[PDB]
Parts: C-alpha cells; sequence; structure tokens
C-alpha cells in the first residue's frame, strides 16, 4: 500500500511489535525500515530503555519535536540543554529564552551575551529579565540604560515596520 | 524457525553501517555483539577485540571488559594486558591464587575504573568484600592505611565486627560540618551518662551545634526531669555570647504538647511558657524587622 495507508497499518504494527519482544537488532532494523512523525517517538522510546545518544542523535535528525529533544538531553544531563537551544534557535525565540533564562541564570559569558542576542533577537518581560540581570549584580547603569536604549531601537525598526 | 537470514541481515547491515572515530566503531560494537549475542564465533570475538582496543581509549577499558566473562564461558592473560596501579597488584596477590576465575575479573574491574577520587570508597569496598570473605587481616589493613568522612565509614563498620567503636571514632575525630555530625551521632548512640560527655566535648554553642547539644537532652535525659532547666541555661548562654529564636519557643512548644497526660501541670506549663513569651517579647520580634527595613530603605535611597 506505500507511504500512505502503509501508515495506517504500521503505527498498530509498531505498538504491537514493541509489546512482544530479547534482541535490539531485530527491531531497529524494523523502525529502520519504518522510517521511510510519531515513529521517531516510539523509536526513541525504545531506545532510551534498550539501545541513548544514538537516539539523541536520532531526535537530532517541529517545535514540539525540539521540546522533546531538548528533554532527553536533560535526562541525560544538563550540560547538554543549553548546546541544544542554540540548534534550536536555526515563537521558538521564546523557548531559547526559556532555556537561556536558566542557562546564564544559574550561571557562561557566551551564554549571557547570547541571552542580549536572542533578547536582542526579536517583549516587556525581557525587559524585566534584562533588568533582573542588572539587578542582580551587587552589572553598570551604563550598560543597563544602553540596554534599554537598544530595546528601544528595537521599538523603533518594529514601528517602523508597515 | 525460519528467522536465521532475519539475524545475518540485521547483523551484515550492523556492520555495513560505516563508523568514523573511536567511539561511533565502539558504539556499533555494541550492536553487532548483541545481534551475535541473541543469535567464526572466536573471530567475531577477536575482530571485536581489535575494534575496542582501537579506539574512546578511556572508555574502552570498562566496555570491553564488561562483556569479557560472558564472552569467557561462551583469560588472565588477556585481563592483565588490558588493565595494566600499586594497589591493584597488592589485591590481586592476596585472593588470585588463594580464592577464583569471581575473584581475578572483580580485581581487574577495580583497577580500570579507578586508575582515584573514589579512592577512599573504592578501598572501603574492597576491604568489606575481602573480609566477609569479621576478619583481623583485611581490616588491619584498612587501619593501617587510616593513618596515611570516609574514615568514619571504615571505623563504624570494622567496630561492627561500642567498645571498639570509642577506639576508632577517637582516632577519627583527633584528625566539616559532615565530618563532626558522624563523630557526635557515634558518641551519642553508644550511650545516658557518656552521651553527655561526648556534648560537652563536641558541642562547644553555632546556631547546628547548639541545636545538637539540645536534641542530645531530650533523649538522653528524656526518661530520667531537669531537661527544662538545662534548656533554658542553653538558650541564654547562646544568646548572650552569638532574633533567630524561633525554633526554640516552636521546639519546647512542640516538646510539651506532645508529652503524655493533668490540670496543675499543665498550667503550670502555661504560665512557664507565656513567661518566655513576655521576656521575648519585650527584648529587642516585630519591632527589630521594621527598623532593618527603614535602614534597608534609606540605604538604597
Amino acid at each position: 500500500f506505500p507511504p500512505e495507508i502503509q501508515y495506517e497499518l504500521w503505527i498498530e504494527y509498531l505498538e504491537v511489535a514493541t509489546s512482544h519482544q530479547l534482541s535490539p537488532e531485530h527491531i531497529r532494523f524494523l523502525f529502520e525500515k519504518a522510517l521511510k512523525k510519531t515513529i521517531f517517538i516510539a523509536y526513541s522510546v525504545f531506545e532510551e530503555r534498550i539501545s541513548i545518544s544514538k537516539s539523541i542523535e536520532i531526535l537530532r535528525r517541529l517545535q514540539l519535536w525540539r521540546m522533546c529533544i531538548s528533554k532527553a538531553e536533560s535526562t541525560l544531563g544538563p550540560s547538554v540543554t543549553r548546546e541544544l537551544y542554540q540548534e534550536c534557535i536555526q515563537k521558538a525565540v521564546e523557548f531559547v529564552i526559556k532555556f537561556s533564562d536558566f542557562e546564564s541564570s544559574i550561571g557562561a559569558r557566551e551564554i549571557l551575551a547570547y541571552g542580549a542576542k536572542l533578547l536582542p533577537p526579536s517583549e516587556l518581560w525581557d525587559s524585566f529579565e534584562i533588568f533582573e540581570l542588572k539587578h542582580g549584580d551587587k552589572t553598570y547603569k551604563d550598560m543597563l540604560k544602553m540596554k534599554k536604549v537598544l530595546e528601544s531601537n528595537m521599538l523603533i525598526d518594529s514601528a517602523s515596520v508597515s | 524457525n525460519s528467522i536465521e537470514e532475519t539475524i545475518s541481515y540485521k547483523r551484515k547491515m550492523e556492520y555495513e553501517t560505516i563508523l568514523s572515530n573511536n567511539a561511533y566503531d565502539y558504539d556499533t560494537w555494541w550492536l553487532y555483539l548483541d545481534l551475535i549475542s541473541e543469535s567464526q564465533t572466536f573471530e567475531k570475538a577477536i575482530v571485536d577485540s581489535r575494534p575496542k582496543e582501537l579506539s574512546n581509549v578511556q572508555w574502552k577499558r570498562y566496555i570491553y571488559l564488561w562483556m569479557r566473562y560472558i564472552c569467557y564461558v561462551e583469560n588472565s592473560l588477556l585481563e592483565e594486558e588490558l588493565f595494566q596501579d600499586d594497589i591493584i597488584p597488592h589485591k590481586h596477590f592476596t585472593f588470585s591464587k588463594i580464592w577464583m576465575y569471581k575473584f581475578l575479573i572483580r580485581h581487574d574491574d577495580v583497577p580500570k575504573a579507578r586508575k582515584l577520587g573514589k579512592a577512599i570508597g573504592l578501598c572501603p569496598k574492597a576491604k568489606t568484600f575481602k573480609g566477609y570473605i569479621l576478619k583481623e587481616f583485611d581490616r588491619v589493613r584498612k587501619i593501617y592505611e587510616k593513618f596515611i568522612p570516609s574514615d568514619l565509614q571504615i571505623w563504624s563498620q570494622y567496630g561492627e565486627l561500642g567498645d571498639w567503636d570509642r577506639v576508632r571514632g577517637i582516632y577519627t575525630i583527633a584528625l566539616s560540618d559532615f565530618l563532626t555530625k558522624e563523630a557526635k551521632i557515634v558518641l551519642l548512640q553508644k550511650y545516658t551518662f557518656e552521651t553527655e560527655s561526648q556534648e560537652f566535648e563536641k558541642a562547644r554553642l553555632r546556631r547546628l551545634e547548639l541545636n545538637q547539644y539540645s536534641p542530645q537532652s531530650w533523649i538522653e535525659f528524656a526518661m530520667y526531669p531537669t531537661e527544662q532547666q538545662l534548656l533554658d541555661l542553653a538558650k541564654l548562654q547562646s544568646e548572650n555570647v552569638d532574633e533567630f529564636e524561633i525554633t526554640d519557643e516552636n521546639k519546647l512548644e512542640a516538646r510539651k504538647v506532645f508529652e503524655e497526660a493533668v490540670f496543675f501541670k499543665e498550667k503550670d506549663d502555661k504560665q512557664g511558657r507565656l513567661s518566655i513569651l513576655e521576656a521575648l517579647k519585650d527584648y529587642e520580634y516585630g519591632t527589630e524587622l521594621d527598623q532593618e527595613t527603614v535602614k534597608k530603605r534609606f540605604p538604597k535611597v
């Protein structure tokens, strides 16, 4: 039936055959045959608890999909997740901001400058964010006023838009 | 029955997957070995040995050897070449010819993962495995290496095999908020006369050390009488030398309410509790909070 009806077969066939078996290579191959969206998720769910990095490579191989990968990478530990966002950038800015928030926020200089690059990437809550980052220091009114100036310039480029 | 080529097509495609690098080829070694396991058995093991050795080189020592004992059943010279450090040779000479094929593989595993930061933890697990198989030969090796947090674990284990524990705990505490918590809990658990003696030569007084001396008096002098008078002396000596006494009035109010029950005793407890509240409320704390708030607002602007 080819890639149309075959999917209608294949979703139940996967859910069932995975439910049955004891051996990685056979089912691995079966997903391989299979692959030609949810399939990635079943498959990834398999790899994490039988086959891990390989799975992460598979997820690496849309916003929701980006959100997942990041979750599984966090499951492998924190460090990757900040890394994941950089992949993520290329509404998404809200997510990159969501990752960057605890990134530099827990921190790193490349990450903070990235926070600036993202905040400037495209917003009053973000202004509260940068203001929070400035307030956190016991880092200067000058850079802060320059920041509000740049965001104002963004207000200018935004207002200039038709 | 007739799924033989199912394995042969999958295993050929698994090896057929190109692998540039060390970890990529070692990742493929995990795939085809599992395919070989489920389904020239010696030459596949030999080509697997060269792939793991020809890789990460740091992580292949734990990857290759972990599937060597299973590969051997389906060995002594190959393990010594891969594991190749001074303490590992000392561990081998004590339990190679004396005890095994389980022991001789476990020692090479200990020298692969360590050679470390987890040396006091691994050495404590080595003595627990060697002694079990209340031994005085392995415990003395730990006691000899103690003189040259982690030592309290080996001290509490050797004593269990509180008469001999005082000999080890005195040496441990002689040489960290967690380190003193282990020595304080050991001298308190051993016991009510010696529990108070250990409290006097440790608790001294701190917010944890002062709170520990109060908890020691609750358990040690619980079934005796003079818990209120001794607790009032500790809070007075601590407050004078060292606003943050909300846990002393709260733990004392819960200790009085938790006591099993009269009228004259309960009314006397209300008089004693209210006397501390009246004396506490008239000692500079709602007034102290607003004072620092005005200074904090003034300091900024």
